[PDB]
């Protein structure tokens, strides 16, 4: 994935 | 609801913006994205990963890097940021 859809997934 | 940054923490959120003493964990985890992305911390092919030796972030995470895929770690590693 990108780091943003990977960091994302955190932030949810 | 709120956590409390320690004072190395809190100036890496105001680096990116934040104006606060306390936060909700998602605006955390907001704040801490943006630094990551404006350093370009994360490794160019496996972009889950982040290098985060001979940075801030690494000194108040005491990792040189982890995996984005590793949420409750990066909790711990943000709550011995939390006073
Ligand atoms: C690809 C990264 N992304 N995806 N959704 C959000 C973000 C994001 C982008 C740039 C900086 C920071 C974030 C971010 N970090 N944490 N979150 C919430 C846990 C976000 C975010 C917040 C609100 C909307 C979208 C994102």
């Amino acid at each position: 994935l990108t780091f943003a859809e990977y960091w994302a997934q955190l932030a949810s | 609801t709120l956590v409390r940054p320690k004072p190395l923490l809190l100036k890496l959120l105001k680096s990116v913006g934040a104006q606060k003493d306390t936060y909700t964990m998602k605006e955390v985890l907001f704040y801490l994205g943006q630094y990551i992305m404006t350093k370009r911390l994360y490794d160019a092919a496996q972009q889950h990963i982040v290098y985060c030796s001979n940075d801030l972030l690494g000194d108040l995470f005491g990792v040189p890097s982890f995996s984005v895929k590793e949420h409750r770690k990066i909790y711990t590693m943000i709550y011995r940021n939390l006073v």
